[PDB]
């Protein structure tokens, strides 16, 4: 469907600046946020692919300056099965 | 792995997609998307390249030529963001930055005003798009790399009112040849050849 | 058996041009005048080319021979010879020129804003012209064949149409034209008026 | 205009897909996805029928063989309801129902047992799928008119592990080429002849 | 059914080598005898191939299955092997050597003197020799398709004819032979009556 | 019933990526994600030994570029007990 | 100059099957013995097939003069048969067998699990068999050309493959197979093996 | 631009017309006129050349290729007048004259007495002129550049009595196939070399 | 809602010349021209962010040739008061 | 369609001279002139190609003696959404 757009902070904090700097920076859709325990939070963005594309490297570069940013990864086209498995608000 | 050509048309006029359609080996390109150009050598390596594409986006292929020496490839799709983010992902499965790509060195341009008839039975003997009629002006074009020859087709029908007879990507060197009326031929070469000497590289 | 005999006073460019691709023969230029004289069995016309060949200086440029019909060309600049040539083959065959088959029109139709999806078809099956999109395309059957390429020529004295194809030989005898709307109008109504105007069997 | 063959494949295998693949001239078709072949009489206006298909729905052309006096078209989507709805427009517009198609003869069938090398080398030469190998069994099929072949190609995958050889959907005849194994051609051959005496219409 | 059933005794070698320009399976070598299985519908060809191949050991050539109808070829050195698997071909048809079809003669002329116009279409049309201008021409239809080789292989026993083209498949069988005018009379004598001394219905 | 692969990752982001680049790379069946707390998460494909021997050596290669692939494993045939006690998601 | 000499011991069915599909000459049956040689210049490989055919009894299938060099197969039930037309080749040559190339392998890669959309591309490329989409694809470009028809046998020999493509004439020599994960890893590694033990000119 | 072949031919001969008429794209030669070839590097340039010879005099183009790397062009005439003053006009617009050209290397001349049936089988398949038939001594040439390989056939049929099998002028090497008697391919092949090595050049 | 693209150029020939190459190079919308004074003219091509941006990176390599390029800039999510209050072909 | 041809003069005398010259020179059509402030007015020309070419390089040259030439340029196609959005005399 629509293109993947992950980042992953260690604290709820910088999360929420991605998460805003995403939205912010581009058509995209905050669908949820991912807690996998142990102060790891995901946040997800899912829309077309050139604008999470500028929508993660931007909420990346804000998201740097006040928190630990462990991963940032763009999947222009996810797999039928990731997002019927995988929570990311397209699961039908 | 040699990158010769990487050229981006950002949107395929009719006549070139309409000729594509009908040279291509694959999926035919619909006027209007956006479509991307790669050529590598040596050729059989493009089935890797090819592969990083369509498990990446959801652009199609049109021309999977791998000939005698070099490999090119075409991807096409709507969003032009689909058609950058593969580009984007066959340059890192190359492992090459964009600007390692040849630049294109117009080798042969010239008008040919005023064609005969005995001229054009052959050049119309020798390419698949367009015909050309007796006394209408022809454009013959040489590049090399092969594949920016498809970018010096693009660029001159976004120009004027042309014929596209030939186009050829793929071989040791790129052909182009245009026809029509003297000042369309003339704005179309202007055209074509300031699209080819503005695309950069390693020479 | 004639089937097809149809002087044409002066090929126009884009069918000069397509015979130019096409035909396996001395290929014409336009301006110059042909014939087009298609007989049943194939091979008689290999006779006939011959009955052309003794008399006149005209060239000859399509000779189709096809499962049992067969087709042959001939032209030159002057229309004299080309109809010397004529009255020659018919003279030949010993058969009058109203004695061929007078053309019946199988399918006229003319299909308004052509879309991508059969624009790409209609240029993969084709020789002449490429179609474009948006563009309405012009249809024609004619049987016997030959007599398409009459239809082949006063279309482009008409309007401002792309020869796609014509295939004057076969069963059908086929026409693919295209361009804007009103021009394939006024192809469309004269190449009609000109299959029209032949008289037969 | 006569309606020879109005057939619906719910699915294509993935044989007959890339059987399409190798030989059409058109947008090329995957496996998974619904199609639909029309063949009339004459064959030239099979353009009036395609263009009545693609105002109408999403679906993409893969095949449209202009024969000597024959038209065959295929339309495939992914949807079977877009593909349904392309067969209902098509239907509308010649305005004879799903009963008005030629219902088919079986002019030959046939089980050949263990092909001998001297036969099997013509026969891979004289057709573009699956190559067949020396001592395999060859089943054969011909029905009039041509059109519904492709049914008794599909259905075929769907019975067994048989190579699709060849699938000639468009002429006077309507020619299958499949080889295999003796049980899997045997249960090939009893699917496809129960798929064509399924097919009701006129005689 | 059986429309051509031929037995070359011998493949002259110039029928020997078109065959090898042509076919699409073991080429013959000169000094074979062979054997031409024409049946409708074609299809049913591969039913008559494997019932050779079964039986002797014969290798085949050609194998063309045109429209409707199904052309068959075999050979071998030996002339008991090819008839062998001949009456193995008529018990699995079913039939006799008397069922095929008796071979019409659709048309059968002479040109003499070929103008080069008419010669560089023949060459254009044709696989085997050359034509050359001044040459006379041979021409020749058979129906069915198959006994047009006949016509071929009996043609190069009798003169030093230049065999141009032979198809035997399809609706009407084609000859083209060339020479100079005594050769091509001879030639001509001979293969209208190797045409008028095959049996049939 | 079929064999067993499996990509545990310290964070969310590199399990989605290996969770695409697995079911890309084969035909396998991504049956879910499990969440064991501290920020590792294990995505588990399922399928025949070559297609999951495929899978995880791609979503391996595939997720050492986004994340940190703690450990891979592919189990050619796993005993029924375990598909029946543990979620595999064939458990009858 | 003698680039490519490879005796082929027993051909495969589906290279026999393959060779009689683009064969211009007489086709080769599977269990045949076999035989390629190719030279540069081109059309001096005339010279050479001739005098096989005045030796033995053996039968020419594929002889290609291509733009640039020159490829002759040669095949025969009996194997004393091929390698004395082989001898006989070498003789004319005035070169011992082992005059030839050591193969150099240009690329060689498997593609698991292709796209539907590049099967299209690949069965519309190739005269042999198909590729399904979702089956892993195994390609192999060899220099000289010749030696790619010793990789489409070998491999075939050593697994349930489907031989999509085998080009042993022009600048480089072209092998696509096609199949399951695991058939495909065996072949591949057999065609290593079989293009790893030529010995020759390097 | 390289001017590496300029030959004219003074009178086609009969097999060598008839040849050329069989691989033209243009208008076909009659036996009898004159002719003439010019070939030069790069290919596309060619259609520069052939302009200047058709603006300027009555002459004919029979045979116009651009392939992978040259350019070759025929033009010929009844008048040798008209045929040499656009050989005139060609080395004029070139700006070369004749002694510019490359003198034929002759890499490969070969007499093959009694050509077996199963070598005539494949040579009789690659060639387009006339048949080889078996026990007929073969003549083989190989000619670099190529264009002068038609001079090579040329003299050939004007000094004995061969069958042209084939000649191929076009392309990295000028391949010539004829085939008779052992006499007179004897002859042909002395006056063939005498021909090809009895002109000037460049090194 | 749609993303924003905008070419000022000092002079009417650069932003027509720009306002050309803009609407051929990609599938946007032309939505007019602000004139503020003095010379100064701003052509608004408005759509999809793949698009605005692969246009408006034409438009200035086309208006550079012939005209005096004053600003060139994209905005991927304008603000929805800014399209309220300003004149860029979506007031409500 | 018809080809687009520009003169732009800081001054409307110049712009009256250039507008004169170039309907004198060859057949091409006086649509209007753009104000856009600043002394800067636009003649603006449309005809076909061979006529704009030989309109615009004469009404230069005619307009470089009594005034500044800012721009000078000729599109030898517009697209339509130009002639839609921007004033060429050619709004449908």
């Amino acid at each position: 469907a629509d293109a993947l757009g992950m980042i992953e902070v260690r604290g709820f904090v910088g999360m929420v600046e991605a998460a805003d700097a995403m939205v912010k920076a581009a058509k995209v859709e905050l669908i949820g946020y991912e807690k996998t325990g142990g102060g790891y939070v995901t946040a997800v963005v899912r829309g077309d692919v050139a604008a999470v594309k500028a929508a993660t490297e931007a909420g990346q570069r804000a998201a740097e300056r006040v928190g630990e940013v462990v991963a940032v990864h763009v999947i222009p086209r996810p797999h039928v099965n990731v997002d019927a498995a995988l929570p990311l608000g397209r699961t039908p | 792995i040699t990158l010769r050509t990487y050229i981006f048309l950002d949107a395929l006029q009719p006549q070139l997609a309409t000729f594509i359609g009908k040279t291509a080996r694959g999926f035919l390109p619909v006027p209007g998307q956006a479509s991307l150009w790669v050529e590598i050598a040596p050729g059989i390596a493009i089935n890797r390249v090819t592969d990083a594409a369509l498990k990446a986006t959801k652009v199609q292929p049109a021309v999977q030529v791998v000939e005698r020496a070099y490999g090119l490839l075409e991807v096409h799709h709507f969003d032009q963001g689909e058609v950058l983010a593969a580009g984007s992902t066959i340059l890192d499965k190359l492992e090459v930055r964009e600007e390692g790509r040849l630049k294109p060195q117009v080798m042969t341009h010239q008008i040919i005003r005023a064609v005969e008839a005995y001229q054009t039975q052959i050049i119309n003997r020798n390419s698949q798009g367009m015909m050309i009629l007796p006394g209408e002006s022809l454009f013959i074009l040489e590049t090399q790399p092969a594949g920016y020859a498809v970018l010096a087709a693009n660029e001159a029908e976004k120009a004027a009112n042309v014929h596209l007879v030939n186009v050829t990507p793929y071989g040791a060197f790129g052909r182009l040849y245009l026809a029509g009326s003297e000042a369309e031929i003339d704005a179309a070469a202007e055209a074509a050849e300031a699209a080819i000497r503005s695309v950069s590289g390693v020479a």
